[PDB]
DNA sequence: GAAATTGGCACG
DNA sequence: CGTGCCAATTTCT
């Protein structure tokens, strides 16, 4: 016995954010913000802790709300 | 005179030698083997009874108490087996053995007992067969496949000399028992007889001999003849006997009598052998150096010193001859040991053999049985008393019993099951006299020395098997002393037994799914002989001589019906004729010949007793008495062919097809085609599904009905009456009154089967075959089966073939089909598939199945009922909802946006998910059966209750069919009875129907209570519920029902062994036409007869279009209303054609009204019978085409379709006989692109199921590093298969149309590398 | 995660049999551990100590030293040597061949319409295996906006996604593969054509490399994705690229059964056939008179036919001259390239005659002229071969009248020299060797017998008179032209089959004096068998 | 990608350097492999320094 | 089952 | 002490 590779959620949100015309940045960015969705779909931290998970001083918010208005409208929407 | 079903329409015969022996009853070899096991016997032997015997009693250890056996017996099954399969369980019996202990008294072994308490006992349940010959174990027939094993016994076998070097033959036995440890004998190149046990390591033969307790001096009093010199006063006199001289050359000189009869140097011829003879020469004086190297029998011991002279058994030499002389010693004992006939071989085993004892040889034994623990003399004496002199661990079995006494030349035929001296003794003499000239070897591969093993005795080792563990937990709790308090029932526990039974019939290696896409392929798996399996022989190793067709298969084992593959030879199967006599060996009929007139007496004749006699062929004349026409007739005399005189047969074949198997006697025209294309065609006939409307062959042997009405697909009377109700599912019979049991209402009521699953995902269907008021008999069909038209055997379709080449759409092998061929809907079949919904029992509360899933919309549950499940009807297809299952999720902490969640849309949304079953992808159909499954406990929903009226309302259809008959009856007879005891006429009419009387209306009353009995003991069953399984609330299954046209790609074949893929359905206005224009349904290529040399196929074509021609007359006749004064004229001709025919058939017994049903029957074509190796000569093939205005040639003009131009040469056509094998190009197809990879090493999966990838293997890249392409070579490696990181970019990339790949490292060498890393070693990359 | 735990329905996570042998190790050294703590006595020391080093050896390599510890069902447990090492271990079964995607496969059926540069893919095949590039394509001209568009418009599969798909598909090699790969022709590159079915169009000539036939066959097709692989089954693995064997330098893209016997068919002569003897003008006015029915295929005609000849420098030079020839080799003659003599079709074409014509072809013209005279020889063949109306019956299996008469003598010779041994003049071996040879001339006798008399026919001449030429019998053209068939088949068709061997090996002196024509007896069927499963147990075992 | 260890309590020969035929913990001590295979299992002594 | 290598014993 | 034959073991379809 060996198994099978299912595919959940984030590794379906994966598969839309690596085939999405992003940037170096935009793309660090929304693996933070598809990191941090439950099983529901729901965004369990607030974008400040994605700002400082960047780790970056030069991204402001309004980078990380562009990202994750980007995000929201994947399969499925919202 | 013919049966009802075969008057409707009789089958034309062109066999024309009579028959004496009419074929069996098919599947006789399962129900004679199984019912063995089951009966109870008065003797011991064969089944339950010997099981019980051979344990039983059970004693403890010198406790004085005993467990004993009176007797056994079978109980009612809860289920029939139709109930059985539709509930999913098995259809056993419970057996129940009247068991009984008994206590005797202390210090008083014969004492009375003081105390006998008997008890039967359940013992489990064993399955029971059906009268088909199939098992029903977990819902699903098995079969249980009979085994060809070696026969017990002793076999000698030399090698073939290849082993040694210079060639020599080395000459071996062995002994080989039923239950038990070998034994075996065998020469070494220095000639000495050597024992091995067990197939251990080798010793002297003579450490068993000593073992047996003997002495040197008896062994070669055994092993050798005894020659005494006798010194008369001087220099060693002997005793002569003439014939000793044979083969010798004399080297001193021989003389008696005052003459030298041989000198120095001569060695004896004949004539000296007669005039020594003549004389009775018995003294002969020899020098002393005849006796340097002769070896002295027993111990002499002077008689003076009383010590040992010389010990024995070792040759004497001039100074022993001397001192043995010198101390007053006559006579010396000296063996015969001439170096050509009596060679001396154990007494030279004896110098090799160490020990010279009886107490080491034990030691020896138990050494080389045991290594490496102390040798008790205790011990090593009761292992070699238990290997090969103890009842319960050796038995040599009836058979092992008579092949031994046999093999000896023994008389006793019957004698006890475990070795003795004598028997050792024996073998070891006749391996003797084997070496020494006189005797020859034998050849497992002989049917005498092969053995069928079938479903009953296996049963029975297994469960004997069980019994003695049983026994020996009897054993072991017996020894503690509480007797006055247990009964039988507490130390016997029915878990073993049933379980060793189960096992044996669910998960064993002959016991197999029952192959049923025909019933050709039912009963030629039932009657299958496997030579693999427990016990027998390995596909690796089988080799290439069990592999062969040996002469002694005529007639037990059919030659052409074996897979062609891995196991050749290994899976034969039974032929028609064939039996198995009360050891186990294939017997066949032989017709005796007494003073040269066959007497008409059949002697069932094994092969052992086959070669003694003169046995002539099937195809020799006799004149109408029996006598051979030719003076010199060809016989089977010692398993080779060859001509011999009148008066010197013996026997006779009974039949021209008892060579054959059922699947090979099926193919017309057998004898025309190619051993090779004959086993390819049998093989191939017993995989084709069933199409829509059955077709009868119109050319075939006449054993349609025979398969047909055996194997049980069909519905055959069980009495005789007349048919008062038909329906599509349903058939009542009114029963006749001189077939009835006393106080019965006389019907038969047969429930047909309509569009049920088989194991191959088929669709079983029963249509009736009768008319309303028509008289049936005993043993006629009344609804056909799969595959059945009329009760005979239909396995495909007659199509209008023509042979030529057309544009290569038939080249190599490809078939060319019509679209009319499409349009009837001709070989469109029906395939049945299920699902299975399961909800079981978590923690966080149980599984329900509920129409309103959460999440889904309106729309996705608009096929579902109120209680979730699909209506029946619907057309499901690709992700459709089939059963609407929810899993609960609860335990959830609330928070205020969960709280928020919950209000807005409902607590229902909430704390479930949706677990429901839904169609696979790629999967279509239409649902028509639901079977719902509940725990007893849980309460049923609405659909679990309307399948359970819908039950209900058939059992009370059955239950008002008789007792409206029995009510009518009563009520006649109180009519009747009522007027004769005062006259009414109309009163009673308008008269209520309630009003020696009482006594008949207290019947009435009794007859309603029972039938109200009845009704209610059926309900309690149909409302039982089930046992799941630990943990599962309910089961729910769908089937869903799809209609597979024919498309190209899908493979069709013949009767003869061509077999082919379709390439095109081409346009009716293109196909090839006649003169009439009528187009040609199928075009098969020319260029495929010539080589694989199957003839028969050109020969049923033209005898199928002469049939044909028949049919379209009698179309034409009927069409214009004839007389039935010229339509059973020309029947009647059409019947009476041929050369010298065995049927008879004459229309002037016929009625007008059954001449027109005939008729009727015959205006699709005339059927005809040819069987194999007596069929229709290609002379009456060309008066059938006179009789309808054919040509003679077989060959018509066609014309091109497309063009209009005639085609240069005639072309032939016919109807062939075509069939749909089950390769469909649906299940074929796949495709894939990414999917779902495995876990440790991260590659696609494999297979269709799984939507899996195609294997890159090693062939391959070995193909593509010789072309040089090391690009497509690396993308196969890492991009397309493992490299995780590369995957994703490579797709990536293809998506924004830039095709370039980052190779990476694949991820199944790290694993190699951690696995080799975790032995110890340390492997790493560098650099 | 290299020895993950198995879950199935119902809640059970079974123990695999590597996590069994660590659990076995772990417990023995805890209880070693522990004793060793406790001071224990000796014995019971060295007793955990040898379980523990049983174990560790049960762990390395199971079985290796004896007595392997099983499982439930009795079986040994796999080990790390068991998972390393074998032909179901790594390196033979996930390194050396692997399941690879973009691969699929399915029945393979014949189009004769190709070309042998392409091959026939099923439009619903293809529209898996080329799945990114249609979501590429879809989304570059503007159709879908994001990538769940182009997905939701292939998996509803609209009426734009199979002209993308005819647009993805146009230049792209797919590899065709057939198993078993004995040598490096198993695996070709074809330019793929939508069909509709669901199955493989193969061009017959190529089934003679890949060994198939259209009996069951099934191929599978792999995709090349990057842009160095697409021109390696463009210029290395192409269809068009290898017809010479790689083995011996022969052509591997020979016509095979039926179209030579086209080829040979059209290209005969017969005595009188309609309109011989007429002067044509050329190869257009021969056809356009079969065409219309006023000359046979047959006919001896003369034509006049001009033919290049190329020079030192490789110049084509014409020379025109009336030749003696029939009506249907002027036809084909129309196909035959410039540079080769009419000498190459003016004689009856049978499969040697074929192949060294494109061997010819090959080595005076080049790659492309052979390419082309190999498919319009293909179409050229399968065309009059459906033409000719060929077929086979029952009575072109001519029985010589003979026969009979030799198998009687054949029958006297045995007898009397059955009486000779009766007589004690020979011995059983002479006698045995000389009733065979008795039986061996028979035989040959028969099959003379036959062969002259199936290989020839009388016809009336030109003018009242008869003449004699060669049989136009279904199975001689068939036997004769190399299309299908041998002469021992034809000899067992109308001929005794002749003497049979037992499976040791010994000639049976009887023999089977019956063909299939005619009947085999109960007896003479038997023998047959021997030697059949004697030859299908060799190939399956060999 | 992470691996562990376990303590053994005592040491343990590899199999592999000890049943391949060409033994090489018998090659190199000189020893035939029936003495280290009764050493190793507990049912004889040897003798050291 | 066949074949190659290794350890044990008869022999000179 | 030094060679060669024979039984055991292993690995491979
Ligand atoms: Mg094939």
């Amino acid at each position: 016995y060996q198994g099978e590779t299912t595919q959940t959620l984030q590794d379906y949100l994966m598969w839309q954010v690596e085939l999405t015309p992003f940037s170096d940045t935009d793309r660090a960015i929304a693996t933070s913000i598809v990191d941090a969705v439950d099983e529901t779909g729901y965004l369990t931290v607030p974008l400040e802790d994605i700002l400082e998970s960047i780790g970056d001083e030069e991204i402001d918010i309004d980078e990380v709300e562009a990202v994750l208005k980007r995000i929201q409208r994947f399969d499925p929407v919202g | 005179v013919y049966s009802y079903t075969e008057k409707k329409r009789i089958r034309k015969d062109f066999g024309k030698r009579p028959q004496v022996l009419d074929v069996p009853y098919l599947l006789s070899i399962q129900l004679d083997s199984f019912q063995k096991f089951i009966e109870q016997d008065p003797e011991g032997q064969y089944g339950l009874e010997a099981a019980f015997r051979s344990v039983f009693p059970i004693q403890s250890y010198s406790g004085n108490s005993e467990l004993q056996y009176v007797s056994y017996r079978l109980g009612e099954p809860v289920f029939d087996v139709q109930e059985c399969q539709i509930r999913g369980v098995t259809y056993s019996a419970p057996l129940r053995v009247k068991l009984r202990l008994v206590i005797y008294e202390r210090e008083a072994p014969e004492g009375t007992v003081k105390d006998i308490k008997e008890q039967e006992v359940y013992m489990g349940e064993i399955p029971l067969m059906t009268d088909n010959g199939t098992f029903v174990i977990n819902g699903t027939e098995r079969v249980i496949v009979s085994q060809l094993h070696r026969s017990p016994g002793v076999f000698f076998d030399s090698d073939k000399g290849k082993t040694h070097s210079s060639g020599k033959v080395l000459y071996n036995a062995r002994i080989i028992p039923y239950r038990g440890s070998w034994l075996d004998f065998e020469f070494d190149p220095k000639d000495n007889l050597f024992v091995r046990i067990d197939r251990r390591r080798k010793l002297p033969a003579t450490i068993i001999l000593r073992a047996l307790n003997y002495t040197t001096e008896q062994i070669l009093d055994l092993f050798f003849e005894k020659v005494i010199f006798e010194i008369r006063d001087n220099k060693l006199q002997m005793e002569l006997v003439p014939e000793r001289l044979r083969g010798e050359t004399a080297s001193f000189d021989i003389e008696a009598n005052g003459k030298v009869y041989v000198e120095k140097g001569r060695r004896i011829t004949a004539r000296h052998i007669r005039q020594l003879e003549k004389d009775d020469v018995k003294l002969i004086e020899v020098p002393v150096e005849y006796i340097a190297g002769k070896v002295v029998a027993k111990d002499y011991i002077d008689e003076s010193t009383g010590e040992l002279i010389c010990a024995a058994n070792m040759e004497l030499s001039l100074d022993l001859l001397a001192k043995l002389s010198q101390s007053g010693h006559k006579r010396i004992e000296t063996l015969f040991t001439n170096d050509l006939d009596h060679g001396p071989y154990i007494s030279e085993t004896l110098r090799v053999d160490p020990t010279n004892d009886r107490l080491s040889a034990l030691v020896e034994i138990y050494r080389m049985m045991r290594p490496g623990e102390p040798p008790t003399r205790e011990a090593a004496e009761s292992l070699f008393e238990n290997l090969f002199f103890s009842e319960d661990r050796y038995d040599l079995s009836a058979v092992g019993r008579m092949k031994f006494n046999r093999s000896l030349l023994r008389e006793e035929i019957e004698g006890s099951g475990i070795l003795s001296k004598d028997d050792i003794i024996d073998v070891m003499k006749k391996l003797i006299d084997i070496r020494n000239g006189k005797g020859e070897v034998d050849d497992i591969d002989h049917l005498g020395n092969r053995r069928i093993r079938s479903v009953g005795e296996m049963a029975e080792n297994q469960f004997r098997v069980g019994l003695v563990r049983v026994e020996r937990a009897v054993k072991e709790r017996l020894s503690l002393g509480d007797l006055d308090t247990l009964m039988p029932q507490d130390m016997i526990n029915a878990k073993p037994i049933s379980a060793a039974v189960k096992e044996f019939f669910g998960s064993s290696q002959l016991s197999q799914f029952m192959d049923q896409n025909n019933p050709l392929s039912e009963i030629t798996h039932k009657r299958r002989i496997s030579a693999l399996g427990p016990g027998g022989l390995t596909r690796e190793r089988a080799g290439f001589e069990v592999r062969d067709v040996h002469p002694t298969h005529y007639g037990r084992v059919c030659p052409i019906e074996t897979p062609e593959g891995p196991n050749i030879g290994l899976i034969n199967s039974l032929s028609v004729y064939a039996q198995t006599n009360e050891y186990g060996f294939l017997e066949t009929p032989y017709r005796k010949v007494t003073d040269g007139v066959v007497t008409d007496e059949i002697h069932y004749l094994s092969a052992i007793e086959e070669g003694n006699y003169v046995i002539a062929q099937a195809n020799s004349n006799l004149d109408e008495e029996g006598h051979f026409v030719e003076d010199l007739v060809t016989c089977r005399s010692k398993g080779e062919s060859s001509l011999f005189s009148r008066d010197q047969v013996d026997y006779m074949d009974v039949s021209t097809q008892q060579v054959v198997s059922v699947g090979a006697s099926l193919i017309p025209f057998l004898e025309h085609d190619d051993a090779n294309r004959a086993l390819m065609g049998a093989n191939m006939q017993r995989q084709a599904v069933p199409t829509l409307r059955a077709d009868k062959p119109l050319v075939g042997t006449g054993m349609e009905r025979a398969v047909a009405v055996d194997s049980g697909v069909t519905a055959v009377a069980k009495r005789g009456g007349v048919v008062q109700y038909v329906d599509a599912s349903r058939i009542v019979i009114k029963v006749n009154e001189d077939e009835m049991y006393p106080g019965e209402a006389g019907i038969d009521i047969y429930n047909l089967t309509k569009y049920t699953r088989s194991n191959q995902n088929t669709c079983i269907n029963q249509m009736p075959c009768v008319s309303l008021g028509e008289p049936v008999e005993r043993g006629d069909v009344l609804a056909d089966g799969p595959s059945t038209d009329l009760g005979e055997l239909a396995l495909g379709q007659n199509m209008r073939v023509a042979f030529m080449p057309w544009n290569g759409y038939n080249f190599e092998d490809s078939i060319l089909v019509s679209e009319r061929v499409v349009q009837e809907d001709r070989f469109t079949t029906i395939h049945i598939q299920e699902l299975a919904c399961v909800s079981r029992d978590t923690k966080l509360g149980p599984e329900e199945i509920t129409a309103d899933i959460p999440n889904v919309g309106e729309a996705a549950l608009s096929k579902l009922d109120e209680s979730g499940i699909v209506y029946i009807g619907a057309e499901v297809t690709g992700g459709d909802i089939l059963v609407g299952k929810v899993t609960p999720k609860g335990e959830t902490q609330l928070t205020p946006e969960e709280k928020l969640l919950r209000a807005i849309f409902g607590e229902k949304a909430s704390d479930v998910k949706d677990s429901s079953l839904r169609v696979p992808n790629g999967v279509s159909g239409t649902v028509i059966d639901v079977q719902v499954f509940t725990r007893d406990g849980v309460e049923k929903d609405k659909r679990a209750l309307e399948i359970e009226e819908m039950q209900l309302k058939q059992a009370k259809k059955d239950l008002s069919e008789e007792l409206q008959i029995l009510e009518a009856g009563l009520f006649s007879r109180i009519r009747a009875v009522l007027v004769a005891g005062g006259v009414e006429a109309e009163k009673l009419d308008k008269l209520p129907r309630d009003r020696q009387l009482e006594q008949l209306a207290e019947q009435y009353d009794e007859l309603k209570h029972e039938f109200e009995k009845k009704l209610e003991a059926k309900r309690r069953k149909i409302t039982q519920g089930d046992d799941l399984a630990p943990g599962v609330l309910k089961i729910v299954k769908v089937y869903l029902a799809v209609k597979r046209r024919i498309q190209p790609g899908d493979k069709m074949a013949g009767r003869h062994g061509n077999k082919g893929v379709i390439s095109k359905i081409n346009p009716i206005e293109d196909m090839p036409y006649d003169e009439n224009g009528t187009p040609v349904d199928i075009v098969l290529n020319p260029l495929g007869v010539p080589s694989r040399m199957n003839i028969g196929q050109i020969l049923e074509t033209h005898l199928g279009m002469a049939a044909k021609g028949i049919g379209d007359k009698i179309n034409a006749m009927l069409k214009q209303q004839q007389e039935v004064a010229k339509l059973r004229e020309f029947i009647q001709r059409a019947y009476d054609l041929g050369a010298d025919v065995r049927q008879k058939v004459d229309l002037s017994t016929f009625s007008d009204e059954e001449v027109m049903r005939l008729a009727e029957n015959l205006r699709k074509g005339m059927p005809i019978a040819t069987p194999v190796f007596d069929g229709a000569k290609e002379a009456e093939i060309k008066e059938l085409l006179k009789l309808g205005d054919l040509p003679t040639s077989g060959q018509i003009r066609l014309y091109d379709g497309r063009t209009g131009e005639q085609f240069e040469r005639p072309v032939t056509v016919g109807y062939m006989y075509m069939l749909k094998l089950n390769h469909l190009v649906d299940d074929k197809m796949h495709a894939r692109s990414t999917g779902s990879y495995s876990l440790v090493t991260q590659q696609p999966l494999g297979g269709k199921a799984q939507f899996g990838g195609q294997r890159f293997g090693e062939m391959e890249v070995w193909a593509l590093e010789a072309y040089g392409a090391a690009y497509t070579l690396q993308e196969m490696l890492t991009v397309k298969s493992d490299d995780v990181n590369g995957r994703t970019k490579m797709y990536k990339n293809i998506v924004d149309g830039n095709h370039q790949m980052e190779p990476g490292m694949p991820e199944s060498f790290n694993v190699l590398l951690k696995e080799i890393r975790s032995l110890g070693i340390n492997i790493e990359l560098e650099d | 995660d290299l020895r993950p735990l198995v879950p199935l329905d119902g809640g059970r996570f079974a123990t695999s049999d590597l996590n069994d042998l660590y659990r076995r190790v772990i417990n023995r050294n805890n209880r070693l551990k522990r004793l060793l703590d406790l001071a224990a006595p000796d014995i019971i020391v060295r007793n955990e100590k040898r379980m523990l080093q049983e174990a560790v050896d049960a762990l390395l390599d199971n079985g290796r030293r004896g007595r392997a510890i099983t499982g439930s069902n009795k079986r040994p447990l796999k080990s790390l040597a068991d998972m390393i090492k074998g032909k179901q271990g790594r390196f033979r079964q996930n390194l050396l061949g692997k399941r690879v995607d973009y691969s699929g496969r399915s029945v393979i059926t014949v189009g004769p319409y190709l070309r042998l540069h392409q091959c026939g893919l099923p439009k619903k095949m293809a529209l898996e295996l080329f799945k990114p590039f249609i979501y590429g394509k879809l989304e570059l001209r503007g159709l879908a906006t994001t990538i769940k568009a182009a997905k939701k418009m292939v998996e509803r599969e609209e009426a734009v996604v199979w002209d993308i798909l005819d647009e993805v598909i146009r230049e792209h090699p797919v590899l065709l593969n057939r198993a078993p790969t004995l040598h490096r022709l198993g695996i070709q590159a074809f330019e793929p054509v939508l069909i509709e079915g669901k199955a493989i169009q193969l061009h017959p000539l190529v089934c003679a490399a890949y060994n198939a036939d259209f009996d069951g066959d099934q191929m599978a097709v792999h995709v090349p994705l990057t842009l160095e692989a697409q021109l390696e089954a463009r210029a290395l693995m192409m269809s068009t690229n290898n017809i010479l064997s790689p083995a011996n330098g022969e052509p591997i893209i020979v016509p095979s059964q039926d179209v030579v016997l086209g080829l040979y068919y059209m290209t005969r002569d017969c005595v009188n056939a309609k309109g011989e003897g007429m002067v044509l003008t050329g190869p257009k006015e021969a056809e356009r008179l079969y065409r219309s029915g006023l000359a046979s295929l047959h006919a001896r005609v003369k034509v006049r036919i001009t033919e290049y000849e190329k020079d030192a420098n490789g110049e084509l030079v014409a020379k025109t001259s009336l030749k003696d020839t029939t009506v249907g080799r002027a036809i084909l003659w129309m196909i035959v390239p410039k540079g080769l003599p009419y000498s190459i079709v003016n004689q009856a074409l049978g499969k040697k005659a074929i192949s060294k014509m494109l061997n010819t072809c090959y080595r005076i013209l080049g790659l492309k002229p052979t390419v082309i005279f190999a498919d319009q020889i293909m179409y050229t063949g399968f065309a009059y071969a459906a033409r000719s109306g060929a077929s086979v019956g029952i009575d072109d299996m001519v029985i010589p009248e003979k026969k009979h008469e030799i198998i009687s003598e054949a029958e006297a010779e045995v007898a009397e020299i059955q009486e000779q041994f009766q007589s004690g003049l020979v011995t059983a071996g002479e006698r045995y060797n000389k009733v065979i040879d008795i039986w061996a001339a028979a035989n040959d006798r028969v099959s003379k017998a036959m062969m002259d008399n199936l290989q020839t026919e009388t016809v009336i001449n030109r003018d009242g008179q008869e003449e004699k030429q060669v049989s136009f019998n279904s199975i001689y053209m068939m036997a004769d032209s190399g299309a299908r068939g041998s002469a021992a088949q034809i000899r067992q068709l109308a001929g005794m089959r002749g003497l049979m061997a037992k499976p040791d090996g010994s000639i049976i002196e009887t023999p089977i004096t019956a063909n299939f024509r005619e009947g085999l007896n109960v007896l003479q069927y038997f023998i047959s068998t021997h030697g059949a499963r004697k030859g299908l147990a060799d190939t399956a075992l060999k | 990608e992470r691996m562990g260890h376990i303590e053994l309590a005592s040491p343990t020969a590899h199999i592999w350097f000890l049943k391949s035929l060409p033994s090489r913990i018998g090659l190199l001590l000189d020893m035939p492999l029936r003495d280290i295979e009764r050493v190793l299992y507990f049912e004889s002594y040897v003798v050291i320094e």
